[PDB]
């Protein structure tokens, strides 16, 4: 057990706020995104 | 018979000159007006030219912003 | 022969200046088909 715990990295790392902040950073790239992307679309159409 | 079909291909061989001299002057009318054409069209290609570069600037500060706001 | 000179001259002047106006409306045409292409492309994507 601990042997098979020693050899691998990311099940000690898996062996809680980082996932939400991560999720936070995500969504709001993604709404820049859209927001830029609405411009470019609201711009080019002339 | 070159001599025959080189002399009577010679445009304005049986068109009087002065026709072309109208033919002239308002060839270089309808060219003053296209090249007038041509000042329109890349004064707006321009125009239409820099919008592109001003919504590329403004997007490009978008990602420069928003990577960096994290 | 001097006028017909002049002629000549003035078509193959006229006939050039056509196809640098004519590549440049369609090179302009091409570039612009191909960013609403672009923009059609990011409207999907989002």
């Amino acid at each position: 057990c601990k042997s098979l715990i020693s050899e691998n990295e990311d099940t000690k790392d898996l062996l809680p706020s980082e996932w939400q902040d991560i999720i936070h950073q995500r969504e709001q790239e993604l709404q820049i995104k859209r927001d830029v992307l609405d411009d470019l679309y609201r711009k080019l159409q002339r | 018979r070159q001599i025959n079909k080189l002399i009577d291909s010679l445009p304005g061989v049986d068109v009087s000159a002065e026709e072309q001299l109208r033919k002239i002057d308002m060839l270089q009318k309808k060219l003053v007006e296209v090249e007038d054409e041509k000042i329109e069209a890349i004064k707006k290609k321009e125009k239409l030219l820099r919008h592109v570069d001003s919504l590329i600037e403004d997007f490009v500060d978008g990602i420069a912003n928003s990577k960096k706001s994290t | 022969q001097s006028r017909e000179s002049l002629i000549m001259l003035l078509e193959e002047q006229l006939e050039y200046k056509r196809g640098e106006i004519r590549e440049i409306e369609q090179v302009c045409k091409q570039v612009h088909d191909k960013l609403t292409s672009i923009q059609d492309t990011l409207r999907t994507g989002s």
